[PDB]
């Protein structure tokens, strides 16, 4: 199997676990739940060139969580680099993120993502986003909220560890679904559930969908 | 489970087992990955664990154990270094080195355990940073000696001076004291002689391709700091710019090296360094011609095969080029000799401003704008790139990107314009060819033809008038042939977008010629029936976007016409609108809003406002009349929804006329408060009869929207208001009353934070004229809306945002309204501006800094009487200490500069002698103590108890630096920084603090 | 003279509706709705065997947030807090490997689109019926 | 019908 550890930095509350969860499940995060450590997740993107994994070493941005801190990159074979444009203090922050990631991991690739371009109210401003020039970052503005651009770490990512530039992600295969047969001892679970959710209503009802 | 044994530090560490955790965690997966995760954290953080780091250091045969290890030690070093007792300090660097030099001593341990070996030397220059050079004078002395007794010894002695360099000089701002760090500085400086010459001998002499490269990475890190006589007054220029350029393996560094060299410090005085300066770039161009590729390779198509490192090489040349061009080509542009060389070198960056990456080519836009700049302004050079000018307006022309990313246009558009006015004939001709190609179908499509009209419509503005004059007739005729040409409506929507986008781009043009500007407009309306996709929207905008920019002409009776063309639109408006989503119909109001406050005759300018808002105010007294009758009719969604878009209406026009709009606003005013009332009522009864949850549902959603935009309406007007006597005297005492009391008792959930906002801007406006109604607003707001989001600091984010906006305004504008909050009240004052100091929320931390120190200020602006003095003597030391704590717990770096600013103001006061009273009470110390010394004592025994680890001296230093400096703002952050660094570990240095003097 | 020349699942469907939508799955757990996927949904049916099912993936990354069949005893039922969404219940999906049983909501950019969603799911629900 | 320019060309070549 095709695997490739990628490990993901930066400060505390940027965003980067809501990034992380977003590809795994499809949902958005609303809660700050400070991470511990890291979060290793399983990470797979089907692609023309047959599918591509990345485990995900998903690391605590709070010094007080930090735990293994740079044990955590050993043997990384890339990397995302996250700050939060609404934040101007993380940004500083990202060149001690990449100093103590490529002090350990000497030659591989890198995505730095400004994170939360979905929020009116920007800090760090485009042109003053330069540090990947001198080192070699590939940079994405994303937001986990909007989904803007939140393919294209990853995309970069694979095509560099591949080899291959015209590397694309496809659509996996759809199997035919089986035919149901309910159950109808289940019937009153079912409706229970059924009840609950209808009554709890659906979140943020003013997106365009 | 049983890999937890490693936390027993009773028993001896079983290696073994500590390599199974290791191994579990790093090579395993899923639960026992994280439970081994844990566990590792757990034995990490054990505050004797280093203790045992010798043990696996020495008996571990896994480098992660090792490299975790060393992690431990670190952590050691960095923050209880000067706690362990000397010998182990002794035998920690012993053990340090002599790790280090066995790893070197191995050929087989020295190139399979890279990552270990770098730990150790990281480690090793945190020993440094400690005890070098005094307790260590002989470690560079005796680092050359080692040198040369090994190559694997001399590479890794390398990566050492590299770390170190870094540590000391790009690293040092936020991890050392002031003084900590000069004192490593100037001792590297000392001893950087010897320094170099090992790596000069190394570069000159040696062969090992390892060794020469991690010498070259050191030189980079020299290169930040050193003096530039090592660079010109040597033979290393030659060196780096001709031997290191061939090979492949030291390129990559040697590139990066000389991309500094072009930022060294130089005097430009002395012509032996300007040559030298033009020297090692001829010698570089010249490499990259002969090695890597001509001037004349496509480096767009070697950028996207992505072969090797070609991509970092590529994006380090275009760093090079750029950098050193903008420091030095006036040295290549007057000696003939010298021109293939520059042009040489800005074709090799037209080369690289072609290939596709974004980041890339703003890194060459950016280049690009600084040599136009130039050519702009600069006699004689522009002459000199013509070639490479003409070729530029090609790539910027063709890789245009959407206006609407943003910033790209805008640095794009920036270039373009200053290459149009340095050859207004060559941009036109590349441009109108550029379209016969659009034409001919050669490069016919979608995105071609917008990228086209975006360049067309970024240079409007640059040629004199009537050079643009023809021009624009030549490109919209060639589109409007264009168009003719395409079938079915997808082609030709686009090319009709275009030519709206163009003309909408020209506005002195349409200004000039009214007929055709009238023509445009009557064909916008035409296009707000056309159903096809984004065609409305595109009609409106370019509608409204001409309207912003000609206004003028609409205004006025133009010759040949029986009236001014607004009354025309609005004649019409039912019909041209018809077809047009709600959002779009509001966009059009208030393009007319903007032409009609140009009116300057005030009859004329309301009876053209009346005649625009007849539908809505038509709409408007049916449905007052119909939903007063029945409150029923108003739970319809489609009556809400009409209300809803009434109402937007009226803030679209509002946005656009502000002032002007008050004799509309006059029409509605009454009876719109009133509906604000009876649609609360309704929400109210709602969440009473079916919960909380109603206020989720589309019915209360839709309420909500009325009174939110009720809102809004009045904020608008009254933030755009000239006449404030009608404000305070008509619009005021009815607003509060329909507001006030309706938020305050509603639950929680239905209170709308826009409320908040609204008065915002009433206090804003016209705070100090209705004083009572000041008081009003906090009475009614203050307590129930504290209580909302002084629980956690996540509950009610807008509530929290508008909150403090609100409280930072009235303490602005209308102090005088907490000085009549009772006792009790003002108590709560003062928590919620606290309160407001520990969010890591921006938007409320900021307001509550500058609420605080607003505060301190108007108390100081009363002198010296009986409320100024209370306040001191309840709230003074609680300001102090929670700013202090804001400052020191590592959770608010953010606000540091207004913590800080705080801080001073607050120190200042009582070392000028502005508290008239004793802060301290009648038995605490002698009688006729100063405040001075009081403070002293206060804060020292805060610090004392807040960071036992910290010496009494050391606490005594600080608060004297920092009490000396609290009139310069710069120097005493300087200390507060210092200070944070020295509560990180134990022994700081009491004698940092007099660094400043 | 001859001159030599220079050297998803989804085929046997036809799309009976498709439309854009945001799909949410209940946590029952945690009591609240959590996003599955935005992109388009697509109503299949099967050319051999007549059976039509919902397909939807999400946007860019074109992974399968749903992929079941619109079985006939399913109800699409209003949720509190929307006009234009359906909650209804699917004991069979299997978009994220072995069939599993969810309370799925789906929401729509407008009303109408929902309203249409309802009409076509109920129409498929009768080609599967035969 | 409603793409057609021909009302724009008018005004442009009465210029
Ligand atoms: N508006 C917006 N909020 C976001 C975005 N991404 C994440 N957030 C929010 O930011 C907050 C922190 O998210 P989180 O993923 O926990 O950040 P983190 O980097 O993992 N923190 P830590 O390093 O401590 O584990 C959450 O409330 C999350 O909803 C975004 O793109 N836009
Ligand atoms: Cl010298
Ligand atoms: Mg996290």
């Amino acid at each position: 199997q095709v695997q490739f550890k990628l490990v993901l930095v930066g400060d505390g509350g940027t965003g980067k676990t809501t990034f992380v969860k977003r590809h795994l499940t499809g949902e958005f995060e609303k809660k700050y739940v400070a991470t511990l450590g890291v979060e290793v997740h399983p990470l797979v993107f089907h692609t023309n060139r047959g599918p591509i994994k990345f485990n995900v070493w998903d690391t605590a941005g709070q010094e007080k969580f930090g735990g293994l801190r740079d044990g955590y990159y050993i043997q990384a074979q890339c990397a995302i680099i996250m700050f939060d444009v609404t934040s101007r203090v993380t940004y500083k922050n990202v060149p001690n993120w990449h100093r103590d990631l490529v002090r350990v991991c000497e030659n591989i690739p890198i995505v730095l993502c400004g994170n939360k371009v979905d929020i009116k109210d920007r800090k760090v401003k485009a042109k003053s986003i330069v540090f990947h020039r001198k080192k070699n970052l590939q940079y994405y503005d994303i937001s986990a909220k909007s989904n803007y651009n939140f393919e294209k770490p990853f995309l970069w990512l694979a095509r560099k560890l591949i080899g291959d530039p015209n590397l694309e992600f496809v659509a996996m295969p759809a199997l035919a679904p089986p035919e149901v047969v309910m159950d109808p001892a289940l019937a009153a679970q079912y409706e229970h559930d059924l009840e609950v959710a209808q009554t709890t209503a659906l979140p943020d009802e003013d997106d365009d969908l | 489970g049983s890999m937890e044994g490693i936390l027993d530090f009773s028993n001896d560490l079983d290696i073994a087992l500590l390599d199974q955790v290791v191994s579990t965690f790093y090579q395993g997966s899923g639960v026992q990955q994280k439970q081994a995760q844990e566990i590792l954290t757990k034995f990490q953080d054990n505050p004797d664990a280093w203790q045992k780091a010798d043990q696996i250091l020495q008996f571990s045969t896994n480098p992660q154990s090792k490299f975790i290890a060393l992690s431990i030690l670190d952590k050691l070093i960095t923050r209880k270094w000067k706690l362990l007792p000397n010998d182990h300090r002794i035998g920690i660097r012993n053990f340090v080195v002599g790790m280090i030099i066995s790893m070197c001593q191995d050929d087989e341990v020295f190139k399979t355990q890279k990552n270990l070996i770098n730990k150790s030397d990281l480690t090793l220059v945190q020993i440094l940073k400690q005890e070098w050079p005094q307790n260590w004078p002989e470690f560079i002395p005796e680092l050359i000696g080692s040198s040369s007794s090994s190559v694997n010894v001399c590479e890794n002695n390398m990566i050492v001076l590299k770390l170190l360099s870094e540590e000391v000089f790009d690293f040092s701002a936020e991890q050392m004291t002031q003084a900590k760090a000069l004192h490593l500085k100037n001792s590297m400086s000392k001893e950087f002689e010897q320094i170099f010459k090992l790596c000069f001998q190394v570069l000159e002499q040696g062969s090992s391709s390892s060794l020469i490269v991690a010498t070259l990475e050191s030189l980079l890190r020299y290169l930040h700091w050193i003096p530039y006589r090592y660079i010109y007054e040597t033979n290393i220029l030659e060196l780096l710019s001709t031997k290191f350029m061939t090979s492949p393996d030291t390129r990559a560094i040697t590139l990066k090296c000389l991309t500094e060299v072009s930022n060294l410090k130089i005097p430009q005085d002395n012509d032996l360094i300007k040559r030298q300066t033009v020297l090692f770039f001829q010698n570089t161009l010249q490499q990259i011609a002969t090695s890597v590729m001509p001037v004349t390779a496509d480096l767009k198509a070697t950028y996207a095969n992505a072969n090797g490192n070609d991509q970092s090489f590529l994006q380090d040349l275009a760093m090079f080029l750029t950098t050193y061009l903008a420091r030095n080509r006036a040295l290549l542009e007057s000696d003939e000799s010298l021109r293939e060389l520059l042009l040489n070198a800005h074709q090799y960056l037209i080369q690289l401003s072609k290939i596709e990456e974004r980041e890339l080519f703003k890194t060459t836009l950016d280049y690009w704008h600084n040599l136009v700049a130039d050519l702009f302004y600069e006699p004689l050079k522009k002459h000199i790139y013509e070639e490479i000018c003409s070729q530029l307006r090609l790539v910027i022309i063709e890789n245009m990107v959407r206006p609407e990313t943003i910033q790209l246009y805008k640095s794009e558009r920036e270039v373009l314009v200053y290459l149009t006015h340095l050859n207004v004939i060559d941009t036109e001709e590349i441009m109108i060819s550029k379209l016969a190609r659009q034409i001919d179908g050669s490069e016919w499509s979608w995105h071609n033809i917008n990228t086209l009209s975006w360049a067309i419509g970024s240079i409007s503005g640059t040629m004199s008038e009537d050079t643009e004059k023809r021009f624009v007739v030549t490109v919209i005729k060639d589109l409007l042939g264009l168009c003719e040409q395409k079938r079915g409506k997808d082609n030709k929507a686009v090319v009709a977008s275009d030519i709206m986008y163009v003309v909408g781009q020209y506005p002195r043009f349409l200004k000039a010629h009214w007929n055709f500007l009238r023509t445009v407009i009557l064909k916008l309306f035409e296009f707000m029936h056309e159903t096809h996709e984004g065609v409305q929207d595109m009609a409106c905008d370019t509608f409204i976007k001409i309207v912003q920019k000609c206004k003028y002409h609409f205004v006025i009776q133009q010759p040949r016409e029986s009236e001014p063309f607004i009354q025309t639109i609005i004649r019409d408006i039912q019909k041209t609108t018809a077809d047009l989503q709600p959002q779009q119909v509001h966009t059009f109001y208030k393009a007319c809003g903007i032409i009609i406050s140009e009116e300057r005759s005030v009859a004329e300018r309301n009876r053209l406002l009346s005649d625009l808002m007849q539908l809505p105010n038509m709409a408007w007294d049916t449905i007052v009349e119909q939903s007063t009758a029945n409150p029923t009719l108003l739970l319809d969604s489609e009556t809400v929804k009409i209300i809803a878009n009434i109402i937007k209406t009226n803030v679209a026009v509002c946005t656009s006329m502000g002032a002007d709009f008050y004799p509309q606003l006059g029409h509605i005013y009454y009876n719109m408060l009133q509906l604000y009332r009876a649609v609360s009522s309704m929400i109210s009864a709602q969440v009473a009869a079916e919960g909380l949850i109603a206020t989720k549902t589309p019915k209360v959603r839709g309420l909500r929207t009325i009174k939110k935009e009720i809102l809004k309406l009045v904020e608008t007007y009254i933030s755009k208001a000239r006449n404030l006597d009608d404000v305070v005297k008509v619009l005021v005492e009815p607003l509060l009353n329909a507001v006030l009391e309706d938020y305050m008792n509603n639950v929680p959930d239905a209170r709308d934070a826009e409320v908040l906002n609204c008065m915002t801007t009433v206090v804003e406006k016209v705070g100090h004229m209705i004083p009572q109604g000041v008081i009003l607003i906090l009475q009614s707001v203050f307590e129930c809306t504290l209580d909302m989001i002084n629980k956690d600091f996540t509950e009610y984010p807008e509530h929290r945002v508008e909150f403090y906006k609100l409280l930072k305004v009235i303490n602005e504008k209308s102090f005088a309204a907490f000085l009549e909050l009772p006792p009790a009240a003002f108590k709560l004052f003062v928590d919620a501006i606290c309160w407001a100091f520990k969010h890591n929320n921006r938007d409320v931390e900021v307001n509550g800094l500058q609420i605080a120190l607003d505060l301190v200020k108007n108390i100081e602006r009363m002198g010296n009487v009986p409320f100024a003095n209370e306040f001191h003597k309840n709230y003074f030391f609680i300001f102090v200490s929670e700013t202090f704590f804001v400052l020191t717990d590592s959770d608010h770096k953010s606000g540091f500069s207004k913590q800080a600013l705080l801080l001073m103001k607050l120190i200042s006061l009582v070392y000028d002698n502005k508290i008239s009273v004793p802060l301290y009470q009648e038995a605490e110390v002698p009688q006729g103590t100063s405040n001075q010394v009081y403070l002293s004592q206060y804060l020292a025994n805060m610090l004392s108890n807040a960071f036992p680890h910290l010496t009494s001296e050391q606490i005594a230093s600080f608060l004297s630096a920092l009490t000396k400096q609290c009139k310069d703002l710069v120097v005493f952050k300087g200390t507060l920084r210092d200070f944070l660094v020295q509560i990180k570990e134990v022994g700081g240095d009491p004698t940092d603090y007099l660094f400043a003097e | 003279i001859h001159f030599e020349p220079v050297v998803t699942m989804e085929e046997d469907e036809e799309v009976l509706y498709k439309v854009r939508a945001k799909l949410f799955r209940f946590d029952a757990d945690a009591k609240e709705w959590k996003e599955r996927g935005t992109g388009d949904c697509k109503f299949l049916k099967n050319k051999k065997t007549n059976k039509v099912r919902i397909l939807m993936r999400r946007d860019k990354t074109l992974k399968i947030c749903a992929n079941h069949i619109i079985a006939p005893e399913y109800t699409l039922k209003p949720n509190v807090g929307s006009d234009r969404s359906w909650v209804y219940a699917c004991t069979a999906d299997i978009a994220e490997g072995e069939a599993e049983a969810f309370t799925f909501a789906i929401r729509f950019g407008s009303k109408e689109n929902a309203d249409k969603f309802k009409e076509e799911f109920e129409k498929a629900q009768e080609i599967n019926k035969k | 019908r409603t793409f057609d320019m021909h009302s724009l060309e008018s005004s442009l070549i009465d210029i």
